[PDB]
């Protein structure tokens, strides 16, 4: 949590435009793509988050590791609503922007919300899983549109990837009903979480 | 309130029918979007035929009218309106759709933040000028057509749909004109750009396959004939009695049989009144297929009249004439001696490279390899002295 840069992953799949969080899902999301960046400065100022999508055939670095809300918001507005997620691509894109920062000693995190049912390969995500220890990232998924039908590909991955360690990488499961997801995301943790050390 | 309209659709309808329905009201009450705009494009891919189509859309349209993408929208419209008999109800119809989309974009350009909406009008467009064909106002449905090809072509992307229902608007305009030529540059370019949609039924491709054999009869630069049965369109309805004939003619013009042609062509000159009008181009046709493949098959640079005047069977005072029309047509290009009777071909057209021609390009540059390579390591060695 303290001195954090963050890849946030927003994803505009064609399930993000549906309306299970009134009255559109996709202006649900958009408040939380403005309140993630919000509650980790909350926690500590010097704390960073940068920008890529999950939508398309492939990822778009919008915005990198920065303190100006500008960027945040104007790569938020750049979208398209008909585009598609791949859990794979996004993840190891997200990785690589993390190797380069404006202040290296920032901890690495990967905040992603999942938005439709997951089906990449699972070849693809056990090599991705032991990756990421090799670099030593932790990774935190808001998730409320995978449960609505299919089985967690990603908790058990993250779980055994857990160290002893300040960091603490988590499954997230938030009701994916009528709630407000952005509200839902302040009244969890997210940065109440506690250390695991 | 649009309950007791579920209850009518499902009691008539097949009882195969009967869940899509079902679904139909389970995805609205769970507000998934998505899943609703699917269910509702299962209906209209099979059951736009049955008389419940026309009341699903007003229905429909006035309460997903903000939930589904705009293209979304229309493209049902557009089913529904096809097996709507009266064109009178279909251009009401269409006029209250084109102001409600302009008004609707207005807002929702700012909600989505970016989605171009203008895709939606185009394809509402071209739908009116289809209305007016099938009244018979040609001239309103004209300048209509050439408008829409200006905007769209200004655009850098366009995706396949819109195109795709301007030249089905532009095919339906050349058949009806009677104007073979055209409609054979449009056709091929409808397929090219052809929805990956089986939306498009079987009767669709059946009839403009029919249409594009007839106009390459007829046609002004074809010989290209082989290249096109190629094709699903033509390439898998072949036993059929209609495809029998015609696919025959087809191939009778490739190895330029008089004979086969002659007898083929005396049946169905009554039986097709099109090949009746346009019967000097057919003629003219056979014979200049004959030419085409005689003169590329002798890679020679000149030919005898004698040469032409037996394959063709045709008197020499027409021989001459028939050299006349390649050479007009840019097929061929050379000069004629009427003093010594030669026809001196000194360019011939690239046509389909068979494999075997593969080996023969390969065996001439190997020796030209040789000559390079040759010429080089002597002439080095000559005057070896000075190379500052």
């Amino acid at each position: 949590m303290v001195l954090e840069a963050t890849v946030l992953v927003i994803d505009n799949s064609e399930y993000s435009r549906n309306g299970d969080f009134p009255r559109t899902r996709f202006e649900a999301q958009i408040d939380s793509v403005e309140f993630i960046f919000q509650a980790k400065r909350n926690s500590n100022p010097e704390n960073t988050v940068g920008l890529i999508s999950g939508a398309g055939a492939n990822p778009r670095v919008l915005s990198t590791f920065t303190a100006e809300f500008g960027k945040i918001l104007a790569g938020l507005h750049d979208t398209q609503i008909e585009g598609k997620l791949h859990m794979a691509t996004a993840l190891q894109i997200a990785q690589l922007t993390l190797k380069h920062r404006q202040n290296k000693v920032q901890h690495q995190r990967i905040v992603a919300f999942v938005c439709s049912p997951i089906s990449d390969s699972r070849d693809e995500l056990i090599r991705l899983a032991k990756t990421l220890k090799k670099n030593n990232v932790a990774v935190d998924i808001i998730n409320f549109g995978e449960i609505e039908q299919n089985t967690e590909l990603l908790d058990e991955f993250i779980a055994a990837v857990n160290n002893p360690q300040e960091e603490t990488s988590h499954l997230l499961t938030v009701t994916p009903g009528p709630r407000l997801l952005y509200e839902n995301i302040a009244s969890s943790p997210i940065i109440l979480e506690e250390g695991s050390s | 309130e649009i309950d007791t309209i579920l209850s009518t659709l499902r009691m008539e309808a097949d009882p195969s029918l009967h869940p899509l329905f079902e679904q139909f009201e389970k995805f609205y009450e769970e507000k998934l979007w998505f899943q609703l705009s699917e269910s509702l494009t299962k209906f209209f891919d099979d059951a736009k035929s049955t008389p419940l189509r026309l009341r699903l859309y007003d229905n429909f349209v006035s309460k997903f009218y903000d939930k589904i993408n705009q293209l979304s929208v229309v493209k049902y419209l557009l089913a529904s309106l096809k097996d709507s008999k009266d064109f009178d109800e279909s251009l009401k119809y269409l006029d209250d759709l084109k102001a409600q989309f302009q008004e609707l974009d207005s807002k929702k350009q700012r909600n989505n933040g970016s989605k171009d909406h203008g895709d939606g009008i185009l394809l509402i467009d071209s739908e009116i000028a289809r209305t007016y064909l099938l009244k018979n106002d040609l001239v309103k449905a004209r300048d209509l057509l050439d408008d829409l090809e200006k905007t769209l072509d200004k655009k850098d992307s366009i995706p396949l749909r819109i195109t795709n229902s301007f030249y089905s608007t532009n095919s339906q305009y050349f058949k009806f004109k009677n104007d073979f030529n055209s409609f054979y540059y449009t056709s091929l370019l409808y397929l090219s750009t052809l929805e990956p949609s089986t939306s498009i039924t079987l009767a669709e491709r059946q009839q403009l396959a029919y249409d594009l054999s007839i106009s390459a009869l007829l046609g002004d630069k074809i010989y290209n004939f082989g290249e096109l049965l190629h094709h699903p369109i033509m390439e898998t309805i072949v036993n059929d009695s209609n495809y029998d004939w015609l696919f025959q003619l087809l191939n009778a013009l490739t190895v330029g049989d008089f004979d086969k042609f002659d007898s083929l062509i005396k049946v169905q000159i009554s039986k097709i009144p099109i090949l009746a009008q346009h019967e000097s181009f057919l003629r003219q046709k056979i014979c200049l297929m004959t030419l085409i493949e005689t003169v590329f098959v002798k890679n020679i640079r000149m030919l005898s009249f004698e040469d032409i005047s037996k394959a063709t069977h045709l008197p020499k005072d027409n021989v001459e004439h028939l050299v006349m029309r390649a050479i007009s047509l840019g097929l061929l290009k050379g000069s004629i001696d009427q003093v010594n009777e030669l026809v001196t071909i000194s360019w011939v057209q690239p046509r389909i490279i068979s494999g075997d021609q593969i080996t023969k390009m390969k065996d001439r540059l190997v020796e030209w390899n040789d000559q390079v390579e040759k010429l080089g390591k002597k002439m080095e060695a000559r005057g070896q002295s000075i190379w500052v």
